[PDB]
């Protein structure tokens, strides 16, 4: 879906 | 009267307007509906202290929109080991201070690379701050998208610049 990543750490 | 249009930077091809909080009724309601167009395009189904900067076409059409909020930390952006035969990226653990988040940057599709998105963060870091210029280093974005990631870094011109998820 969404086109934003996902961050962690 | 009506208040004012705020006028940030003036170029030949248009020019970098903000809303902020305390403005009427119908410019909350322009940056509202822009927000809401941003998010639906990055696919995203559904306060008192962002700004929303556009960029208005001599048209008089918004083709750029970028929503900052203040933040207060941000963190590194790293690199990730690539596994041998093959979306989530890993950010350093130690926060570094930061003024200005990044939260929504959008550029109409048929006028993008046409430094759109950079002169509107030259024109927050010009603006958001009460008569400073911020860094490149005090800035930081919402989880970049791919295109985001590939504008910050040539923007900030490092690859790890700063990312932070969002203000709760
Ligand atoms: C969450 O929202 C986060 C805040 S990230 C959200 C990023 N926005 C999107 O993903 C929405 C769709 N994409 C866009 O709206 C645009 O791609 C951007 C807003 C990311 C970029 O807008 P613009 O196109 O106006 O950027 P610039 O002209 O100012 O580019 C300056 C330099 O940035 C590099 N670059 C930019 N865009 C690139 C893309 N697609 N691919 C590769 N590199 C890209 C270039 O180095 C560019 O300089 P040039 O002289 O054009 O090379």
């Amino acid at each position: 879906g969404a086109k934003k990543d996902q961050y962690f750490l | 009267s009506m208040k004012k249009e705020r006028v940030i930077t003036e170029f030949w091809d248009g020019k970098i307007i903000m809303v902020s909080p305390d403005d009427p009724k119908y410019a909350l309601k322009k940056a509202e509906e822009v927000r809401e167009l941003v998010d639906s395009e990055l696919g995203f189904q559904q306060p008192s202290q962002t700004r929303t900067y556009m960029f208005v076409s001599n048209e008089k059409k918004i083709v750029g929109c970028l929503i900052a909020e203040p933040i207060r930390e941000a963190y590194r952006v790293l690199a990730e080991p690539p596994s041998l035969h093959s979306r989530a990226w890993r950010c350093s653990t130690e926060p570094e201070p930061a003024i200005c988040g990044i939260s929504r940057i959008w550029v109409f599709a048929l006028m993008r690379r046409k430094a759109i998105a950079s002169r509107m963060v030259d024109a927050v870091r010009s603006s958001f701050m009460y008569g400073s210029v911020l860094t490149t280093e005090e800035i930081a974005f919402s989880d970049p998208t791919p295109d985001g990631k590939l504008f910050a870094s040539t923007y900030c011109k490092v690859p790890d610049f700063l990312v932070y998820n969002f203000v709760s």
